[PDB]
């Protein structure tokens, strides 16, 4: 079973250092070429620096004099020191295998890119640590009314991402959206979960969203009750 | 059984495998490196696609890397 | 660096459709061309490196073709595991460069969308800012309009919405748009509307709410 798992994500000040690691298991590590790649909406996939098999560092123009990527063979981690961070560089990065192939002709390294790490976000901002608000998205309807209510939760304000959001503990996810969060001009996020259910479920079912914002410890159950 | 196994190229315990085999392909890259090579064990010898050469051995580290 | 463009960055496909991808490079790049898919919230997966030749397991409706500049990714027969993001990425020279990606999304009949309004909570007023919310729900194709009103004034610049990825199920999209205010401009006005436009609706549809009604 061939796994890379990433640690050491998290968020910074502008200026500010982290140091990734990535754990290699499955195969012999000090046989391949490693690297990593970042991802971001407005930057698609990014090459940032590979490390191969020969002990040779190679890096993006984007990250030179900042980022350092080195490998303990003996450990079987790869780690990525980010220095002098830089908004632009918020994304998620993922630790990758180079490909290892053999032909007659030889060792062939790096043609692709064929074992990815599940990734894990760096945030680069001024904002602070800070803890969602949840407020209801809460339903009106007649006592007669019939087809389909919406309800939900406004997870406000809360910095850096991520949260997670379930309803009834992980019972409910027939009609369940959980939408992207949108970036303010605070630099604060803020997402909104909904969950559409039979108009009169609103009298008889208890509706709970569960936000879970680990960077801040902060958790969170909030009942949506219909007004 | 022991047997080479790729991409380490080295001799590795096999305990439930009685073949070793060597199994050679052109991939698009085979106009410039030649055919690929997987070297590795098996409970019985693997069938293989028309285009595949797939050789099979019965003893200890008997598929090497073929390099004659 | 090697710049690589795919087309289109975008396109809706049925079950069973053949889609067509090219990645154009922007020097002779050989056969040193691979392509990955990646799903949303998941890592990248190789499918095919050498331009054409498949990974172990790919399924055989993906082929690869081309050399130089200029390569296509086929899907013969697009089954629902394939609706997903499409990069291609050269390793000729250093630095390693992708494509922009090619999103596959499912098409299918138009629908409407069902809309919803929500006012601010008490909880949020006492905090000094309002927030409305419209909700989108279950509507295709993804373009959609929404216009907030406050006593049929246009408000710009203080909402923001956001988009699900397509659904599972239904193959449809949901739209979530938040109107902030302070809770002064919210107390200064009655009627707070959510109108909304879409090539499943005739006209426009607007879902409406009078404070403290």
């Amino acid at each position: 079973e061939v796994q890379l798992v990433e640690s050491g994500g998290g968020f910074v000040q502008p200026g500010g250092s982290l140091r990734l690691s990535c754990a290699a298991s499955g195969f012999t590590f000090s046989n391949f070429d490693m690297h990593w790649v970042r991802q971001s909406p407005g930057k698609g996939l990014e090459w940032v620096s590979g490390l191969d098999h020969s002990g040779g560092a190679h890096y993006a123009g984007s990250v030179k004099g900042r980022f350092t990527i080195s490998r303990e063979d003996a450990k079987n981690s790869l780690d990525l020191q980010m220095n002098n961070l830089r908004v632009d560089d918020t994304a998620v990065y993922f630790c990758v295998r180079g490909t290892l192939y053999h032909y007659t002709s030889g060792s062939y390294y790096s043609d692709a890119f064929d074992i990815w790490g599940q990734g894990t976000l760096v945030t680069v901002s001024s904002a602070s640590v800070k803890g969602p608000s949840v407020f209801p998205l809460a339903p009106s309807s007649k006592s007669t009314s019939g087809g389909t209510a919406a309800l939900g939760c406004l997870v406000k304000d809360y910095f850096p991402e991520p949260v997670t959001v379930s309803w009834n503990s992980g019972a409910l996810t027939s009609g369940v959206h959980t939408f992207p969060a949108v970036l303010q001009s605070s630099g604060l996020y803020s997402l909104s979960s909904v969950v559409t259910v039979p108009s009169s479920s609103l009298g008889t079912q208890t509706y709970i969203c569960n936000v879970n914002h680990k960077p801040s410890n902060t958790k969170v159950d909030k009942k949506v009750e219909p007004k | 059984i022991r047997c080479f196994i790729t991409p380490d190229v080295t001799s590795q315990a096999c305990p439930d495998g009685h073949v070793c085999y060597t199994k050679m392909w052109c991939d698009n890259f085979c106009g410039m490196r030649g055919k690929r090579v997987d070297l590795g064990c098996a409970a019985t010898c693997p069938k293989v696609k028309p285009g595949v050469n797939i050789k099979c051995c019965s003893r200890d580290n008997c598929n090497p890397f073929p390099t004659r | 660096e090697i710049v690589l463009t795919q087309s289109p960055s975008s396109l809706s496909a049925s079950v069973g459709d053949r889609v067509t991808i090219t990645c154009q490079a922007s020097q002779d790049i050989s056969n040193y061309l691979n392509w990955y898919q990646q799903k949303p919230g998941k890592a990248p997966k190789l499918l095919i490196y050498a331009a054409s030749s498949l990974e172990s397991g790919v399924p055989s409706r993906f082929s690869g073709s081309g050399s130089g500049t200029d390569f296509t990714l086929t899907i013969s027969s697009q089954q629902p595991e394939d609706f997903a993001t499409y990069y291609c990425q050269q390793a000729n020279s250093f630095p390693y460069t992708f494509g922009q990606g090619t999103k596959v999304e499912i098409k299918r009949t138009v629908a409407a969308p069902s809309v919803f309004i929500f006012p601010p909570s008490d909880e949020q007023l006492k905090s000094g800012t309002a927030s409305v919310v419209c909700l989108l729900n279950n509507f295709y194709p993804r373009e959609a309009k929404v216009q907030w009103k406050v006593d049929n004034a246009l408000q710009s610049g203080n909402s923001q919405e956001s988009v699900t990825e397509q659904d599972s199920k239904d193959s449809t999209y949901s739209l979530s748009s938040t109107l902030t205010l302070s809770k002064a401009d919210y107390e200064k006005h009655k009627v707070y509307a959510c109108e909304v436009t879409h090539q499943g609706l005739s006209s426009p549809v607007t879902k409406s709410f009078n404070r403290g009604e």
